[PDB]
């Protein structure tokens, strides 16, 4: 609908259109009024759900035959160009997403990496402690490795 | 001779807004881990679009624009009170007339300037400044949420 | 005396115990100070009429 | 004479309240883990610009 009523859509409709290139005269000014005056050939009439009506679009012509083409080629345009920007807007969406997912894995990574660092460090300490306190007895308390890092210790 | 220009502008898309959206949202990220302000909140296009709304309609834009014009420093009589009296007036010639969407009605902007091309020139000119006004403005309030964020992460 | 002492002697060796959250701040700490990119000339609108 | 100047305002931004923004935050989040606050309330702006 945006597209539809975009005074834009309808100057690049007319400007690539035979309708408007046979009737061009090779003035600049002239032309530039011909193609005002055909802008404003295709009116948008939004419509109302409360009275169950719904939008419209009327084009004007010269020719019966030539109302219903271009009526139904600018309809096609204005759709073109709407899927054109609907892709656009994906595309851009899909690169945000996958830009934010990229930084949550990094960090996760980094997170997991920290913590294995500190088990490292802290079954270092613990080796060397049980080392020099000769705790070679290969068992001191009866749950399994998952212990606190602190109590690390209670293991031969 | 008062010649008059139009322009009627909408939310940018995803894709113009560069990198800046995704830092945008990398903070909404963190305003809804902590500190519960989500409350469906309008989408970062949309404040980005009532910025740029906001500093078209705005006098002091109009001013500085017209202060670097090039269109109005050649209108200078070298007296500060007719300079003057001809600044207040090219800043009343820019008008902004606010859109609702009832009656799918845009915002639009109407520029008025002595020529056909100048009035066309002036307006995109007008509309390129508002627009880098409008981006600068939202990059300071992005350091200053991304400043306000490290602090409290900081402190935590 | 030398289960303590090597609880104690552990205990000031690993330091304070931290939890997930902790690491998880930490990370999002280190991504919040390599600061913003801040990118201009970005455009804050889009043509629905262009001027002509 | 009686001349005139006029001068339009609006709300201020998160960069020219200085610290003020997020010491308020700070009490912001104490009033959300008790009394849970109010989780639609004005944001720290709205209400500066509401006392000026």
């Amino acid at each position: 609908v945006m597209q539809l009523a975009s005074w834009d859509t309808r100057r690049e409709f007319w400007l690539q259109t035979d309708y408007y290139k046979q009737r061009m005269v090779g003035n600049s000014k002239a032309d530039a009024a011909l193609l005002d005056e055909m802008i404003n050939n295709i009116q948008f009439i939004p419509g109302d759900f409360t009275r169950a009506v719904n939008d419209s679009v009327k084009l004007i012509a010269e020719t019966a035959p030539d109302a219903n083409n271009l009526l139904r080629q600018y309809v096609a345009f204005a759709s073109q160009r709407a899927a054109s920007h609907l892709n656009d807007e994906l595309k851009g969406a899909w690169a945000a997403r996958t830009i934010q997912m990229k930084a949550q894995v990094k960090r996760q990574e980094e997170v997991a990496k920290a913590i294995y660092d500190r088990r490292m460090n802290s079954i270092e300490q613990a080796l060397k402690i049980a080392e020099q306190h000769n705790i070679s007895r290969s068992a001191t308390d009866v749950p399994a490795e998952e212990l606190p890092d602190s109590e690390m210790f209670l293991l031969g | 001779q008062e010649w008059s220009s139009t322009a009627i502008t909408d939310r940018p898309t995803v894709n113009m807004l560069g990198g800046y959206y995704s830092q945008q949202q990398f903070l909404r990220n963190l305003d809804v881990r902590s500190n519960m302000a989500s409350a469906d909140q309008p989408s970062v296009m949309d404040e980005a679009y009532k910025e740029f709304v906001m500093q078209l309609a705005s006098w002091d834009t109009r001013r500085e624009f017209w202060l670097q014009t090039d269109y109005y420093k050649q209108r200078m009589v070298g007296n500060s009170k007719a300079d003057a009296a001809l600044l207040d007036e090219m800043i009343n010639n820019i008008q902004f007339i606010p859109g609702d969407f009832t009656r799918a009605v845009n915002d639009s902007v109407k520029l008025i300037a002595e020529t056909a091309p100048d009035a066309n020139n002036l307006l995109r000119q007008y509309v390129a400044f508002a627009s880098q006004r409008a981006a600068s403005h939202l990059n300071d309030e992005l350091k200053g949420a991304w400043a306000a964020r490290t602090i409290q992460m900081k402190a935590q | 005396r030398p289960m303590l002492q090597a609880e104690l002697e552990n205990l000031q060796a690993v330091g304070p115990a931290f939890d997930l959250d902790y690491d998880q701040n930490r990370a999002m700490l280190n991504t919040l100070n390599v600061g913003p990119t801040l990118d201009p000339r970005f455009q804050t609108y889009r043509y629905l009429r262009t001027p002509e």
